[PDB]
């Protein structure tokens, strides 16, 4: 009987297959004049529609990138894979839906930066006591989960300018602790130290030659120091394809944007990297404190894992930035550093128990939607995110793309990629709107009202202009 | 709505003096109106940096400006077996400027100050200092209550109590209509923030040129606190005065601080005693709630209302994903005695990094229509990042929602156009209330003029 | 300590004049100087502070000036309340220091004293002691010495002298001189003198009486 | 309006001690530095210490160091100055002072406090009438008051009634009692002719005898 194909009227080969995914047009000339050619493709093969003139696009999704899981992230220049299929071909016609498949493994012994970010100021004294073996403990204790860990360290204080400067007497600039029985470091604001190397000794040994200096008030500069930590990635060392942590550890308050207007500082910070051959950071004394923003951004940037290791009495201001800066893990530091090496393993465990998909590049026209597996193949609708993973699980996303009737483009492809990782899913998408019978229409065809018309699938159109 | 956008009228100081950092309309003894410009790292004598102050004439051509001068000398004094000593460079003098009557106030909030007793001092330190002056007469006065003469030691033994040596007096400051000076110092009580206030008049009866430390007995300070909440809270970063309490013959005060409480930022208003009324509280932690306050009766019942500015403030997005771009508060001040609310509105910039809400600045009635209306300042947002100017106009039920009008930067990149705001002033006398913007990244100053509405 | 050195010790001086403190310190004091006045048997008013300032509600025609280690307080057009003492206080150093101070006196013509001696009573005597009293009254100027004779012979043990302010009156100063004895002493002589010096002679102006003799 | 109001005369004995005050009467004593000055009329001013009345730190003459210890009560607006271990050098004025504008200045000064240190217990005059001895125009006599303790009297002539042409000595101190004398100055015609005496009241003994002059 009639259906929409039928009953709609359509004009063409493309209003037919735009009715309907099921339609189907049939391009044949010996067709009875009462018969429609816009009907299911059932219909039109009981009609005597030859085969080959009927036009019917199937929406698919066929793989062409389905490298295997990695079992191990160890070995290679990262021939790693951690996402399965990476690129796949997707063929939609109008209103139509078709379905796909991601896996993701948080893949066992995968490579490791941890760069060691820690306040010098007067009140880590004893902190810097108690981790001048950590390199090595450290290195113990994370040969456990990965083969190729490099280590780095850097210090920060804050502004050297007043107010958060002592400047009086002249002797108080060389050594802010002169009117104490010590001497300290001259005030400094960031110093990079240690780029990340796989000898952890040096760690220990650098380590071992530093030593705290002193400012005036509570709040410290370490934000400025996050930022570039972030941003200058030769001198950090930063590698391509490692898990990348930022172990901040402070006792204190933080200063935040804003601030700098008390020492005379208005220029915002640029996020930019400000860090030469002689290790420090050369716009502490005339650049802003970054913001929230602006860290989020640069820290999500280059897959930086930023850890707050921060003292109980701060614990909640840090919990509650932490809640401003999505990836961001909180662990609780002793007043002496003491307990840092197993808060930096439970944050690399709590880091790698995630895994979250994100999309990129989507075009407007297309709509997505996702059941998750997790745990044991218990699937979880409408959700695109699995959590209390541990290192060597496996998880995957079951995939449905809905495209709005036909975009202008025919060809757009997007990524799918969970947060933090390298490997990514592309999927290349094909807009099946138009028929083949099109590529060879007869123009002014003298079938179509004296030469006024084209001829195209079986049926006269009206020529441009009119 | 009906600032006009085409014909301009520009200012300008000099190359890296960052005129326009601050600025306020001034009007002299016959009514007559000119702009005074803080340009607060304008070269002084040693050819260094200290800051300066220039006080523009009205000219629809605008152009340079003569200076409004000020003492650059760094000064001692050796008294009563002790040495005072004043600290000029790199102050910023301009850092802020008000004018109130036929007086203007420029401050220098980083002007530093020392006392030498014999091996021991006070230390160095940015208490901060304002500089008063009548263009008309000449006449000169200074304003430094935060200066004092107690060695280092002392603080150290009463564990920094009453610690005013980091004031920086003069970071923000206002004037009451009775003529009552009320300095912000955000740096006061090692970084809680005080208020310092005294009357113009015995500002300039008290002074004399020379003594460094000198009472001004009608002052009024202040107080210290024990509670951690205002630790590091720059009490003080911004200041306003209203009337808020429903008594006329009261001053009150608006006080932001950014900082407080960790952080999560707050503005107070408190009678003239210093005793707080109301505490409006920041929303979202390191968004700087009350880096700028404004008062003004935006819906035409005769009763101030609060704005505040949060330039920092990250709007929640698609994908569980936040945008700085900053937020400006309303909150309309209910019929007798009663809290200030809910905000009324909150306004929401668009553009990422714009800052909007760094700076808010009542219009009085722009489009003349019995509302007051005001301007909100994103000095790097609108889509090229260079600063734009947004008008909103006020109605029975507070301020609309959409802006009337929108100032795009003239200036290039980087200038912090809207950085400093200053309206409600009808500069050539047509009927209608002006604008003037600041933009000291490039030196210079924006007047818009008002006309008929279209 | 730093020592103020103020000059003149006192003045005699008319409604009218222009006059000029001075004080002089031990090293330099860059201004840090302070003026006062105190009007007879009152407290003190401040005048000046930091050399130069005047005190709120003083009359302009005080005036401060000087530097270094030598300063001045000038009064122009004297008025009658002006007569009074002054002294300059430095701050410069602690422990703060005062000058010697400075009297204003008024100026009128010179007068000669007039003398008068009264012996014991009858009463002090029966109770055992002697006092002779030498009365100088109305002079000027101030400057006067009195001298104490016993049969000739000067005596100096057991004087007893006072001398008044300015007369409101006259602008003269008078002298009490009291001479006390045991009455045993007292009647061991016969003469008892009191000589007066005075700029308005080159004699001592004498008075003198004889024990029993009357 | 900036006043001082400082306590009342003290009267007291060697070795013992006493506590003056200053009391601010127009205004906050914690505004400003509070100073205690001492005047002698030989010995002239001397400066004792200062006190800042906000945190209670003071300075000091080491001349004074041990004698003079300075306090202040923000509660009761008032400054003391306490004395101890007195002597008669420690007779004298004392003034507390503090600046008008100028931190470190002398502006303000109270009415002053008289202090008296003294072993002599309280003594009445004796009076004795001063006649001339056995001429001019003019006639003068007198009047002894000798020996009392403490000051002061008050002296007169005929209860008032002679005032003018009258000289009334200050009072000077005699081994630890005072002595006093008064002349009065007339024309011959008036004496012996007028009875004139000579009124002298002690109202620390709560005294007042009258002496009449009689001639030789
Ligand atoms: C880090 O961020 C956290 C989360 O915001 C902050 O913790 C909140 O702090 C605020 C302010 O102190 C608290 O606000 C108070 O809420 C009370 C009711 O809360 C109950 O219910 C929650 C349910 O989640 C429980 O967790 C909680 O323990 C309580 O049982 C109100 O009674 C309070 O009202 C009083 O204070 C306000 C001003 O703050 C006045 O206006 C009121 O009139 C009244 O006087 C108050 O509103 C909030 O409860 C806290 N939440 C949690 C979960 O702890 C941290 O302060 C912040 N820390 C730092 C360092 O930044
Ligand atoms: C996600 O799961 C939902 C079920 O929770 C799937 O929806 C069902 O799909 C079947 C297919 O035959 C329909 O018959 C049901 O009516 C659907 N249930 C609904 C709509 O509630 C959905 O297909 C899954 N999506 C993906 C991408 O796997
Ligand atoms: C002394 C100071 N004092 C305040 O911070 C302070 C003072 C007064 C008030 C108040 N007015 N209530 C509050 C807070 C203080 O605590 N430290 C000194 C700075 C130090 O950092 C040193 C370094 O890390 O190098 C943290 C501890
Ligand atoms: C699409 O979903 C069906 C079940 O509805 C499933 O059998 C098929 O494998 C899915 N397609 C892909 C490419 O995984
Ligand atoms: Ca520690
Ligand atoms: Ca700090
Ligand atoms: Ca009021
Ligand atoms: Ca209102
Ligand atoms: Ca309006
Ligand atoms: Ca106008
Ligand atoms: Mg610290």
């Amino acid at each position: 009987g009639p259906n929409i194909c039928t009953t709609r009227g359509v004009s063409s080969c493309q209003q037919c297959l735009a009715v309907s995914p099921m339609c189907a047009w049939c391009s044949d000339e010996a067709l009875p004049l009462g018969s429609p050619r816009c009907d299911l493709k059932e219909n039109l093969l009981k009609d005597n529609c030859a085969p080959e003139s009927i036009e019917f696009p199937v929406s698919e999704a066929r793989v062409l990138e389905d490298r295997p899981l990695s079992d191990k992230g160890s070995g290679d220049s990262s021939q790693v894979t951690q996402v399965s299929p990476q690129r796949i071909a997707l063929r939609l016609r109008p209103d139509d839906s078709k379905n796909f498949s991601i896996q993701v493994r948080q893949v066992e012994d995968y490579p490791v930066d941890i760069y060691y970010l820690m306040d010098l100021s007067y009140s880590m004294k004893d902190d810097l006591w108690s981790i001048q073996n950590l390199g090595t403990k450290l290195a113990t204790q994370m040969r456990k989960l990965t083969s190729n860990l490099r280590i780095g360290f850097g210090a920060f204080v804050d502004k050297p300018v007043s107010p958060y400067m002592y400047i009086s007497p002249p002797e108080a600039l060389e050594n802010p602790c002169y009117d104490m029985k010590t001497t300290c470091l001259p005030m400094f604001g960031y110093k990079h130290v240690l780029t990340l190397t796989d000898q952890v000794t040096r760690f220990n040994e650098e380590v071992k030659k530093q030593s705290v200096s002193r400012n005036r008030d509570a709040p410290e500069g370490g934000f400025d120091a996050i930022m570039q930590a972030t941003v200058c990635d030769e001198k950090i060392g930063w590698r391509n394809d490692a898990s990348h942590l930022l172990v901040f550890t402070t006792d204190a308050k933080t200063h935040i944007a804003l601030d700098g207007r008390l020492a005379g500082i208005v220029q915002p910070n640029d996020g930019q990297c400000h860090v030469g051959s002689d290790n420090h950071y050369s716009a502490s004394t005339t650049m802003d404190y970054p913001s929230l923003g602006l860290m989020t951004e640069k820290l999500s940037q280059k897959n930086i894992n930023l850890i707050f290791a921060v003292t109980e009495n701060v614990v909640n201001l840090y919990q509650n930035y932490s809640e401003l800066i999505p990836g961001t893990t909180v662990g609780v530091l002793s007043m002496d550093s003491s307990n840092v090496l197993q808060l930096i393993v439970d944050a690399y465990g709590k880091i790698r128990s995630k895994v979250e998909l994100e999309v990129r590049d989507l075009p407007e026209e297309l709509s997505l939607s996702f059941n998750a597996t997790c745990l044991n193949n218990e699937v979880i609708p409408g959700l695109k995110s699995c959590m209390g993973l541990k290192i060597g699980d496996t998880v995957s996303f079951s995939i449905e793309a809905k495209v709005r009737g036909c975009p202008q483009e025919k060809e757009k492809s997007f990524t799918i990629k969970p947060v933090g990782f390298k490997d990514s899913l592309i999927v290349q998408v094909t807009f099946d709107c138009d028929c083949a019978c099109q590529a060879q229409a007869e123009p002014n065809s003298h079938r179509c009202n004296n030469g006024n018309g084209t001829f195209e699938c079986g049926v006269c159109r009206c020529g441009p202009g009119w | 709505l009906n600032l006009d956008p085409v014909q301009l009228t520009f200012y300008a100081g000099p190359n890296g003096s960052q005129f326009g950092f601050s600025l306020d309309f001034h009007k002299d003894s016959h009514g007559r109106v000119a702009i005074v410009v803080g340009a607060p790292r304008t070269l002084g004598p040693s050819q260094e940096e200290t800051g300066g102050v220039f006080l523009c004439p009205w000219r629809a051509e605008g152009g340079q400006c003569p200076s409004l001068l000020f003492d650059l000398r760094d000064e001692t004094r050796n008294v009563g077996s002790q040495t005072l000593q004043t600290f000029k460079a790199r102050q910023g003098l301009g850092a802020s400027v008000v004018s109130w009557s036929d007086v203007i106030v420029a401050c220098a909030p980083w002007q530093h100050w020392n006392v030498l007793e014999k091996t021991e001092e006070a230390e160095k330190t940015p208490v901060g200092s304002c500089f008063l002056a009548q263009p008309e007469s000449g006449r000169r006065a200074e304003y430094s209550p935060c200066r004092g003469n107690t060695l280092s030691r002392i603080y150290v033994e009463n564990d920094f109590s009453w610690d005013k040596r980091y004031c920086e007096a003069g970071f923000s400051s206002v004037v009451t209509q009775a003529g009552e000076l009320v300095l912000g110092a955000p740096g006061g009580y090692y970084f809680l923030g005080l208020l310092a206030q005294a009357p113009v008049a015995d500002i300039f009866s008290s002074y004399r040129p020379g003594i460094l430390l000198w009472h001004v007995s009608s002052q009024s300070l202040s107080f210290d606190s024990s509670n951690p909440e205002y630790f590091d809270g720059y009490w003080g970063y911004s200041v306003a005065v209203g009337e808020f309490d429903g008594d006329l013959n009261t001053t009150e005060y608006v006080v932001g601080a950014p900082t407080w409480s960790w952080t999560l930022g707050a503005v107070e208003i408190l009678d003239s005693y210093y005793q707080r009324l109301h505490r409006l509280r920041g929303e979202q932690m390191a968004s700087y709630f009350g880096h700028s306050v404004a008062v003004t009766d935006v819906n035409g019942d005769g009763r101030h209302d609060l704005l505040v500015g949060a330039p920092l403030y990250m709007e929640s997005r698609a994908d569980r994903k936040l945008a700085e771009v900053g937020r400006v508060y309303l909150f309309l001040q209910p019929r007798g005695p009663h809290a200030l609310g809910a905000p009324s509105l909150l306004l929401t910039g668009t553009q990422l990094y714009g800052r909007f809400g760094s700076a808010i600045a009542p219009l009085g009635d722009l489009d003349r229509d019995g509302y007051n209306d005001i301007a909100v300042a994103a000095p790097y947002g609108g889509p090229s990042g260079r600063g734009q100017v947004l008008v909103f106009l006020g109605q029975s039920e507070g301020l609309r929602s959409r802006p009337s009008q929108v100032l795009d930067s003239p200036f290039p990149t980087g200038s912090a156009f809207g950085f400093s705001l200053r309206g409600a002033v009808d500069i050539d006398d047509n009927g209608y209330p002006d604008l003037i913007v600041g933009a000291y990244g490039a030196n210079q100053v924006a007047v818009y003029r008002a006309q008929p509405v279209v | 300590d730093i020592l103020m050195t103020q000059s003149p010790s006192s003045m005699s001086v008319s409604l009218g004049d222009t006059v000029s403190i001075t004080c002089h310190a031990s090293q330099g004091i860059s201004s840090n100087i302070g003026w006062l006045q105190q009007k007879p048997g009152k407290s003190f008013m401040g005048l000046i502070y930091y050399g130069t300032n005047l005190v709120d509600g003083v009359p302009s025609r005080f005036s401060g000036s000087g530097s270094g280690a030598d300063y001045s307080l000038t009064i122009s057009s004297l008025d009658s309340e002006d007569f009074a003492d002054y002294y300059c206080v430095q701050y410069a150093q602690l422990p703060y220091t005062f000058g010697g101070g400075t009297k204003l006196e008024i100026k009128r013509a010179d007068a000669a004293p007039t003398v008068s001696i009264f012996p014991p009573s009858s009463e002090q005597l029966t109770s055992g002691g002697a006092s002779v009293v030498c009365f100088l009254n109305n002079f000027y100027p101030k400057d006067i010495n009195v001298k104490w004779k016993i049969d000739g012979s000067e005596r100096q043990n057991g004087v007893l002298n006072s001398w008044t302010d300015q007369d409101s009156k006259d602008s003269t100063y008078s002298m009490s001189s009291t001479l006390t004895l045991t009455k045993d002493e007292y009647e061991r002589h016969n003469s008892y003198t009191c000589e007066a010096t005075h700029k308005t002679s080159t004699s001592p102006i004498v008075k003198s009486f004889n024990r029993n003799e009357c | 309006e900036v006043q001082l109001q400082q306590s009342g005369a003290e009267l007291v004995k060697p070795g013992a001690s006493v506590k003056l005050s200053c009391t601010a009467s127009g205004f906050n004593i914690k505004d400003t530095y509070v100073h205690w000055v001492k005047q002698r009329p030989e010995q002239g001013l001397e400066w004792i210490g200062r006190i800042d009345p906000a945190n209670g730190y003071t300075k000091y003459d080491p001349k004074f160091q041990g004698k003079a210890t300075i306090t202040a009560d923000t509660s009761s607006n008032t400054a003391y100055l306490q004395l101890s271990s007195l002597t008669s050098e420690d007779t004298a004025v004392y003034y507390c002072v503090r600046p008008l504008y100028d931190y470190y200045a002398m502006d303000y000064w109270g009415q002053g406090t008289s202090v008296t240190v003294s072993s002599a217990k309280t003594t009445a005059p004796s009076v004795y009438p001063l006649a001339p001895v056995c001429t001019g125009s003019s006639v003068t006599l007198g009047c002894l008051v000798k020996g009392y303790f403490p000051e002061p009297v008050t002296l007169t002539w005929n209860s008032g009634s002679l005032s003018s042409g009258v000289h009334t000595f200050p009072a000077v101190l005699q081994s630890d009692l005072y002595t006093l004398s008064s002349s009065v100055t007339v024309t011959s015609s008036t004496w012996p002719s007028q009875s004139i005496t000579c009124n002298v009241a002690h109202p620390a003994s709560s005294t007042k005898v009258d002496k009449k002059i009689e001639p030789r």
